[PDB]
């Protein structure tokens, strides 16, 4: 499971 | 109808959502919730960095594994209260319904009717 931009407070965005 | 929209300003989710249509230009920024009436399982994750070439035909695939739901369980997206083409790319949903903090919303259900 790869996210992307975690670090901003929003769970980050799931990469597809 | 959203609660990301709720849970998040305007200035916020509009700066973030420029944010990553500059930094990934190649892909397409979503934010995805269950529809309330929608008697099916919730989505841990709610923000999608999806291949602009994707299809909605893929996107109901990949949500389908995510939410561990079966094949005789139906799904439905809506994207403004109208089920998108199953053919339809998400870029081009993007270019044609990105709201104006620039994400692209789009509910989910059991039923094909919005609720």
């Amino acid at each position: 499971e790869a996210i992307i931009e975690e670090d901003d407070g929003d769970g980050g965005w799931v990469d597809t | 109808k959203f609660v990301y929209k709720e849970e998040h300003p305007f200035e916020k989710r509009r700066s973030e959502g420029e944010k990553i249509r500059k930094k990934y230009p190649d892909r397409v920024p979503v934010i995805v919730e269950k529809a309330p009436k929608a008697r099916i399982g919730d989505l841990d994750k709610k923000k999608y960095l999806v291949p602009s070439d994707l299809t909605v035909g893929q996107f109901y695939f990949l949500i389908r594994k995510r939410i561990h739901l079966r094949a005789e369980d139906a799904l439905f997206f809506f994207v403004n209260n109208v089920i998108p083409p199953t053919s339809a790319t998400m870029g081009q949903l993007y270019q044609e319904h990105h709201e104006e903090d620039f994400f692209l919303y789009i509910a989910y259900s059991d039923e094909s009717v919005y609720g």
